[PDB]
């Protein structure tokens, strides 16, 4: 119950602060709200004027995404190209392992 | 590994919510990941980060930061990610971030920025993702934006912008994703979007658009265009010939 406008014991947080992300955590059957300054891996913070909520990174092969489809960094075995995950660097591009992302 | 910071074997140090009023000391210079989120660092003195030349990712989320010394973050050439979201910044710290050549991702959302100096973002030739959510901006900063030739994703949601002049983004030839939702946009000039030849996702939810934005006729790679929850009334014939690759359209609640 940190940074929570209204925290209940059974349901955890239910209304985050003004500038905070409301995130739902699943554990066993227990599901409860939380307030974080930044949504965790696999989620992108979607702002709103009423309450700001995290949503799943819908783009596949992604572990951290800036928006619903732009991945800042893919998992292993997939170089980053314009925020999209490709196992190989396409034409006009070559693999670059040092930062694990597609370069010209 | 100095207390109260908890470290690991990957030079990643977490000191979240330790109530520190200043940058902790006694930490190895080899540390690359450092987090002081949810702390009480009211201000940053001069060169407070001289002891960490090998820093790659720095987080300052929700530390109630107010004022940054011009030389506060000098010599952070290895910096890749810097987050300053949810603090008391009013103007962008242009002098602080002048020398961060290798900076890749910069967060600035949830602060109280109301204006940006023209000279900001100079030399940031490695910027890829820039946030600007939840501020009191009233116009898009065209001149500072033009100094970002390698941007990929820029968001400006929940600001107080009203309109976008022509060629406001003319220099972001590498842009991919742009966000403007929950803003207060109502007018868009005909060539406002010219130059975004690599744009893929344009988001315009929750605005006051009363006419269709023919400016979107310059996005050869558009795929998502969501402007739902607006005052749109008329879709003219052939209003999409410039976007032959559209995938979805959000115009419900209109
Ligand atoms: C943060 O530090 C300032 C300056 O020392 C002090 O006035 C304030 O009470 C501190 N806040 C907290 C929550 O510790
Ligand atoms: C980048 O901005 C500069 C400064 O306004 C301008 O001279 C130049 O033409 C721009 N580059 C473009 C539009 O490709």
């Amino acid at each position: 119950c940190k940074g929570c406008l209204s925290c209940s014991k059974d349901n955890g947080c239910s209304r985050c602060q003004q500038k905070l992300f409301f995130f739902l955590r699943r554990e066993g059957m227990r599901q409860y709200g939380e307030c974080l300054h930044s949504c965790p891996s696999g989620y992108y913070g979607h702002r709103a004027p009423d309450m700001n909520r995290c949503a799943r990174c819908r783009i596949e092969n992604c572990d951290s995404c800036f928006s619903k489809d732009f991945c800042t960094k893919c998992k292993v075995g997939f170089y980053l190209h314009r925020g999209r995950c490709f196992d190989e660097c396409p034409d006009g591009f070559a693999p670059l392992e040092e930062t694990m992302e597609c370069v010209e | 590994c100095a207390a109260p910071c908890s470290c690991d074997g990957d030079r990643r140090v977490d000191c979240s919510g330790k109530g520190l009023t200043a940058v902790p000391e006694g930490l190895s210079a080899f540390t690359q990941a450092l987090d002081i989120s949810m702390n009480n660092i009211t201000q940053l003195p001069e060169d407070a980060f001289k002891n960490f030349p090998f820093l790659e990712e720095l987080q300052l989320a929700g530390n109630d930061l107010s004022f940054i010394h011009p030389k506060a973050l000098s010599g952070l050439k290895e910096l890749k990610v810097l987050t300053l979201q949810n603090n008391q910044l009013k103007t962008v710290p242009s002098e602080a971030i002048r020398g961060l050549s290798a900076l890749q991702s910069l967060r600035l959302d949830a602060n109280h920025i109301t204006s940006v100096p023209e000279d900001s973002f100079e030399g940031l030739v490695q910027l890829r993702h820039l946030w600007l959510d939840d501020n009191s901006l009233t116009e898009v900063p065209v001149h500072p934006l033009s100094n970002l030739p390698t941007l990929q994703a820029l968001t400006l949601a929940l600001n107080k912008i009203s309109s976008i002049p022509d060629f406001a983004f003319t220099n972001l030839s590498s842009l991919v994703v742009l966000h403007l939702h929950n803003n207060k946009i109502r007018s868009l000039s005909q060539h406002c979007f010219d130059g975004l030849d690599n744009l893929e996702t344009l988001d315009l939810n929750y605005n006051n658009l009363g006419e269709f934005p023919q400016a979107i006729k310059a996005l050869p790679s558009l795929k998502e265009l969501g402007f739902h929850s607006n005052s749109i009334s008329v879709i003219p014939d052939g209003a999409f010939d410039g976007n032959p690759l559209l995938r979805t359209i959000h115009l419900y609640d209109n």
